């Protein structure tokens, strides 16, 4: 069932390594038996080698091993899928996203992100999770929405639970949670903002694993974000969503998207700035949004154009840019002069 | 993987040592076999000291044990003090790196029900409930009685209800006032031949 036949090196390789000392002419059947013997304590040694690591017990050769080889009829009522211990642990897990004490917090955090072999906890747990999600969207309530959305990220990082077959109840709610109206006072909108970067965030960190099938996860978020932004008279809080969640996609996403989207979000910023009578509210809103989202794309042009001409660059990027852009600019030099 | 950092430190004394010679250029593969060739000669200074002070019954190699260990191995020690000038005088040192910690975590569930059951050894850590053990789930008393016969007596005037809107609009139809085929719609009279045979008849 095996045959092992002599690994022999082409002897003529082995007169021009021998004559490559420069020695004479050389025979074929010499450097054939040499070869031979040079196999033979070779593959010795191997055996040897082999000897030392199945008793050191790697199945892995390293260059040290052969150093020391060199020494030489009514149904039955129903049973969920649940135990009692678990589902009471189920229950511990949901009053500690409840929970106040920060503690507790974080170690349910660390309990969802690291407990592998779960697995039987999942759905029912994270569907009404998302209907939990979906009456709180309701309901207004931030502390809610950072509570379920850290509790998506480590469900994200909890590597042997995988996401496929349950994907489709959960990205949904992550996006109700990007769109719109997360107004639990119109002062207090600040924490909102923060909210989408994280959700947005937590959409690239979905986007790096599914849309190899079914484009759902490219195309359709993409689509749908492309078609956000073209909603003309919304709120703002949709605007910020929809490009947040494309930058968050990438360098070469914005690069094609925000390249005409450059001076058409300058019309929109200049049709905000020096625009309305007043309305103060979505004057600050729309205002401190222009401004994260144009030094957070920054960095594309950043990489993509050198930082020559701040004036014809703000020419080049109808003059709100500028020299906001500009000054992105002078900290991107700056940080590249960091490495 | 991780060993391999210490022998490029060493690569790195290799690159001080040529900086105080003076090479600009050099042979990457014959450099790092002289390092190579180096820590094969710490290491034979240490084989030679290991078995030479084992002469001691005692192990403590002290210094003299190893200025004859050199001389030995061949060197002149008295050239020491004056390569001190070149040593720590001409080179700078180089520092080490060495990045380890011990991340935090908690994991409270609240079970733990054997600390040293019968196989009694304090020395573990038993897991949880939550992991090993399991349960069973019956997960339907419903056994609230006068709520019970709430629901019976609610469906059977359920039923008679929905029979009765069935044959009010099926049958012949007569009415209480003109025209509720939607809240009392009777049904009519059928009168029929024999009254007794079924008016008498459990």
């Amino acid at each position: 069932k095996l045959k092992l036949s002599n690994t022999v090196l082409p002897s003529e390789s082995m007169k021009v390594v021998a004559e490559s000392m420069g020695i004479a002419q050389i025979q074929e059947e010499t450097c054939q038996l040499l070869t031979d013997e040079v196999s033979y304590r070779i593959k010795e040694i191997a055996q040897d080698a082999l000897k030392f690591m199945h008793m050191g017990k790697r199945q892995k050769l390293t260059t040290s091993d052969i150093d020391y080889a060199l020494k030489l009829x009514x149904x039955x009522x129903x049973x969920x899928x649940x135990s009692v211990e678990q589902q009471l642990y189920y229950k511990e897990i949901t009053e500690a996203c409840v929970g106040s004490c920060e503690a507790k917090r974080a170690e349910a955090l660390q309990s969802i992100a690291t407990d592998p072999g779960l697995y039987q906890m999942l759905p029912r747990f994270s569907t009404f999770i998302s209907e939990g999600v979906r009456v709180n969207v309701v309901q207004n309530n931030l502390a809610l929405l950072i509570y379920l959305m850290r509790m998506v990220k480590a469900l994200m990082d909890n590597p042997t639970l995988y996401l496929e077959k349950y994907v489709h109840e959960l990205i949904p709610a992550v996006m109700t949670c990007i769109v719109s109206r997360q107004l639990c006072l119109r002062p207090d909108v600040d924490n909102h903002w923060a909210l989408r970067d994280f959700a947005a965030r937590l959409v690239a960190q979905i986007c790096k694993h599914f849309s190899t099938t079914t484009n759902n996860i490219q195309s359709r978020i993409t689509k749908t974000f492309t078609k956000s932004w073209v909603d003309e008279k919304t709120p703002w809080t949709t605007r910020y969503g929809s490009i947040a969640g494309l930058a968050e996609l990438g360098h070469d996403v914005i690069k094609t998207l925000i390249l005409p989207r450059l001076q058409q979000e300058g019309e929109r910023i200049r049709s905000v700035l020096d625009g309305p009578v007043l309305s103060n509210i979505d004057r600050i809103g729309a205002d401190h949004v222009q401004s994260l989202l144009l030094k957070h794309c920054a960095p594309v042009l950043a990489k993509l154009r050198p930082p020559p001409d701040n004036q014809d660059a703000y020419r080049a990027e109808f003059g709100s840019l500028g020299p906001l852009l500009c000054s992105q600019v002078v900290k991107a030099r700056a940080q590249a002069a960091l490495q | 993987n991780y060993h391999l950092a210490r022998r490029r430190t060493l690569q790195v004394v290799v690159s001080s040592l040529l900086t105080e010679a003076g090479f600009e250029s050099a042979e990457k593969a014959s450099v790092e076999t002289l390092t190579e060739m180096l820590q094969s000669y710490i290491s034979e200074i240490g084989r030679s000291a290991k078995s030479y002070c084992e002469h001691t019954a005692r192990t403590q190699p002290t210094l003299s044990d190893i200025v004859v260990t050199l001389v030995e191995m061949g060197f002149n020690v008295d050239t020491l003090p004056a390569y001190a000038k070149r040593s720590q005088r001409m080179v700078i040192t180089x520092x080490x790196x060495x990045x380890x910690x011990x991340x935090x975590x908690x994991x409270x569930x609240x079970x733990x029900x054997x600390x040293x059951x019968x196989x009694x050894x304090x020395x573990x850590x038993x897991x949880x409930x939550x992991x090993x053990x399991x349960x069973x789930x019956x997960x339907x008393x419903x056994x609230x009685y006068q709520v019970l016969r709430e629901k019976a007596a609610s469906q059977r005037r359920d039923v008679e209800r929905a029979l009765t809107r069935f044959m009010a609009k099926t049958g012949e139809t007569q009415s209480l006032f003109k025209d509720d085929v939607s809240t009392f719609p009777l049904i009519a009279a059928r009168p029929f031949t024999i009254p007794y045979l079924t008016a008498l008849l459990p």
